[PDB]
RNA sequence: CUCUAACUAUAAAAAUCUCUCUUCUC
């Protein structure tokens, strides 16, 4: 039976979208059923911020960030802990998991 | 008595392919007598033992027999060796067997001489072994020459 | 050389490892007390111990 | 400027055997190439942070002998059609490079990112494991 | 020194100046100090004791094991085999004989020799099982100072035990030899040899 | 049921005159004397280890530190 | 009744299974 009224795709009026590959297993999966995660982070972690600051010329370097949108498959997304199985009454909710920190 | 390593130093060198006779195994790894060199034990790590996944320690170790080996790190203050067995190529084991056989033939000959003369094997090596290895590069080749050319 | 250094724990970050027998702490050097590392300990520790480290660049990574 | 002789650190961290490869400003001149697999035994802990740590210490010693005192970090992932996410070792390589006296300037990420080109390896269903 | 008169005549040496509590009325707990700073507070030479034998609840809470006198912990770790498991007076006698023997060889008040041997024979970096079965290895980690004390005591007693086993020398003499050799860095000692090998193995598996 | 040790007699079951001059000569210069120490030098069987060890308490050749059974602790007389 | 910030990151191998199933009314 229908487990998802949206079918998981989130297409609703296209018929076909262009697939994208998984970052882990390289699964040719449609771009909308290709759960996306925008990893924006520091090129140097908080573990080495002090070390870099003490041992860097150009006092108060901006310490540029790194940006990458990861296109996971769905099997990896279940397994690589990105997305989790949910209650059938919890599948309703599409909001992100409540603002990890405020 | 059997002592006095064939090569230049009692302690080993860096990255020198070695030639082991295993004696016992502990939990950490195998402490193995070195027969290519004089007597000093080497440590073969468990994680660095087998090409295949480790499943049967005694099937591969074969306590009481000889095998090939490679040295990774050495200690030059009191004597300690780190050894590996996984990283041995398909062809290097052949040169290892031939070197073992020739060095063991030389060892047996000179041990026979020392046992007949009751003088420590080190002194007989002092008078015979390494000046010969300096002249020809191999004591066994020089022995064959002495068979032909005196 | 013998670069043996000491490090007094300021906090213990739970117990990690597949065995469940190792712990993870945040150590701060006897010198330069504003410079800290996270390190794995294999044994009973609490706030006050002084670990002995042969390394200083190493940082603890959760054992799985 | 107080005559800080500059180079570019130019770390390359794949998911195995990270690279630390310092060069001059031009980049046509290569010095102190020593890599991660250069210094480890397990043939697979080449990507481990300790391998990159040791490689970074060696390049720091070599370049300090050379005369270069400050370096420019150019972090590169494996790039291309692959995962192009930075390897585990390169981060520790950068930390160890900043540790050993060397001064740090203009960290950059220079990973090669494509315009969705040259179909990825693995087949349609990809690596099944 | 001021022998107190009583209807019962305690020996003079037991009456002399007894605000100077000694271990076996022979060795002074003062003059004994811990060279290493990491293992202080886990070696209990600070308190005085007249016997290396006390029925103390040193195993109720988590960390009272440190507050046990270090000589008492050595005694408790000597009594380790099925054939001799409950016998502790024998262990006290063995430790006493070891202390006099160590006093004979290089006087160096034997409590200091015990402390120095314990400091030296304890490993500073160890390993743990982390391998996920197929890729099973060892993994380098650090040791707690309390576990350093525990492990040093353990290998010292094990070395003494297998030195005494089917051997002419008594257990006290073998323990004294092990303690003397571990006071220095003499690799002939079994405990220091195990320490060195374990630290080397941990180095190999960073 | 083995034969690995291959031990010899390795012990003077009966004391001999030259061995007596020995035990007397290094009666001093052995800064610690015991049964095992005495037999370590191959010159005493082990039962006469106690015999020679007790005999040295004749003219104060060595001094007692403790005389508990199952062993003995003696230092050189100074 | 007034607000848009923090972050990572494991995939070794594991095949198969024979009976026999039995009422609910004050
Ligand atoms: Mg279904
Ligand atoms: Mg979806
Ligand atoms: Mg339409
Ligand atoms: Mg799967
Ligand atoms: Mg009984
Ligand atoms: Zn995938």
């Amino acid at each position: 039976p229908k487990k998802r009224a949206s079918n998981g795709r989130n297409k609703k009026g296209r018929g076909h979208v262009k697939p994208v590959r998984c970052v882990n297993c390289s699964r040719s999966v449609p771009k909308d059923k290709a759960i996306k995660r925008m990893a924006i982070r520091n090129i140097v972690e908080a573990a080495a911020i002090r070390d870099l600051s003490e041992a860097s010329v150009y006092a108060e370097y901006a310490l540029p960030k790194t940006y990458n949108k990861l296109h996971y498959c769905i099997s990896c997304a279940i397994h690589a802990r990105i997305v989790r199985v949910r209650s059938r009454t919890d599948r309703r909710i599409r909001a992100p998991p409540q603002r990890p920190r405020f | 008595t059997s002592h006095c390593r064939f090569y230049e130093n009692k302690y080993p060198e860096i990255d020198d392919i070695v030639m082991v006779n295993v004696q016992q195994i502990a939990e950490m790894g195998a402490y193995v007598k070195l027969l290519e060199y004089d007597n000093i034990e080497g440590m073969i790590l468990l994680s660095e033992l087998s090409r295949r996944r480790i499943r049967s320690i005694q099937k591969l170790i074969r306590v009481g027999k000889n095998d090939v080996a490679v040295v990774l790190r050495v200690d030059k203050e009191k004597g300690y060796i780190d050894l590996s067995k996984r990283r041995v190529s398909s062809e290097d084991i052949i040169k290892c067997e031939e070197k073992y056989q020739k060095s063991k033939t030389v060892h047996s000959i000179l041990r026979y001489c020392a046992e007949k003369f009751q003088i420590p094997l080190e002194e007989l090596y002092k008078t015979i072994a390494w000046p010969l290895s300096r002249k020809f590069g191999h004591a066994y080749e020089a022995f064959k020459l002495s068979i032909i050319d005196e | 050389k013998t670069p043996v250094t000491l490090a007094k724990v300021i906090k213990v970050l739970g117990r990690t490892g597949s065995r469940g027998g190792v712990t993870q702490v945040r150590v701060e050097f006897l010198e330069d007390t504003t410079r800290t590392i996270v390190r794995n300990v294999k044994g009973p520790v609490r706030e006050g111990d002084i670990l002995v480290l042969m390394e200083s660049e190493r940082e603890a990574r959760r054992l799985r | 400027d107080n005559s800080q002789v500059f180079g570019v650190a130019r770390i390359f961290a794949s998911f195995n055997d990270t690279f630390v490869h310092v060069t001059d400003l031009s980049g046509r001149e290569t010095i102190a190439r020593v890599t991660g697999g250069m210094k480890v035994k397990a043939d697979r802990d080449e990507s481990s942070p300790y391998a990159a740590m040791l490689a970074a210490q060696d390049v720091a010693a070599k370049c300090k002998e050379v005369g270069i005192t400050a370096v420019h970090i150019k972090i590169r992932a494996t790039g291309g059609t692959r995962s192009k996410t930075p390897g585990p070792g390169g981060q520790a390589a950068l930390r160890a490079l900043a540790r050993s006296g060397l001064r740090i300037g203009r960290i950059e990420d220079v990973t090669p990112v494509p315009s969705d080109s040259t179909r990825k390896k693995g087949g349609r269903r990809g690596r099944r494991l | 020194f001021v022998p107190v008169e009583l209807a019962t005549t305690i020996p003079v040496e037991i009456q002399q100046a007894q605000q100077e509590i000694k271990l076996f009325n022979k060795w002074s707990f003062e003059d004994v100090e811990v060279k290493d700073a990491s293992l202080v507070d886990y070696i209990q030479i600070s308190k005085p004791i007249y016997v290396a034998h006390t029925a103390g609840r040193y195993a109720n809470k988590r960390f009272r094991k440190a507050q046990c006198p270090i000589v008492e912990r050595l005694t408790n770790s000597l009594m380790m085999n099925g054939r001799n498991n409950g016998k502790k007076l024998k262990a006290v006698r063995i430790v006493k004989h070891t202390l006099e023997i160590i006093n004979v060889l290089t006087d160096q008040n034997p409590l200091q020799v015990v402390v120095d041997a314990i400091i030296n024979s304890g490993p500073r970096e160890d390993t743990t099982r982390v391998g996920g079965g197929g890729a099973a290895r060892r993994q380098a980690v650090d040791v707690s100072p309390l576990r350093r004390v525990n492990q040093s005591i353990a290998l010292l007693t094990i070395g003494a035990r297998e030195a005494a086993f089917r051997n002419i020398k008594t257990i006290a003499e073998t323990l004294a030899e092990e303690l003397i050799n571990a006071a220095k860095g003499s690799s002939t000692s079994y405990a220091i040899k195990k320490k060195d090998e374990l630290e080397r193995v941990a180095k190999s598996n960073r | 049921s083995k034969k690995s040790h291959k031990d010899k007699a390795k012990h003077a079951v009966v004391l001999d005159q030259d061995k007596f001059d020995r035990i007397m000569k290094e009666a001093p210069t052995y800064r610690y004397v015991s049964v095992s120490v005495l037999v370590d030098r191959f010159k005493l069987g082990g039962s006469l280890a106690r015999v020679a060890l007790r005999h040295l308490e004749n003219e104060g050749i060595i001094k007692p530190v403790s005389k508990h059974s199952k062993q003995a602790i003696y230092t050189r007389a100074t």
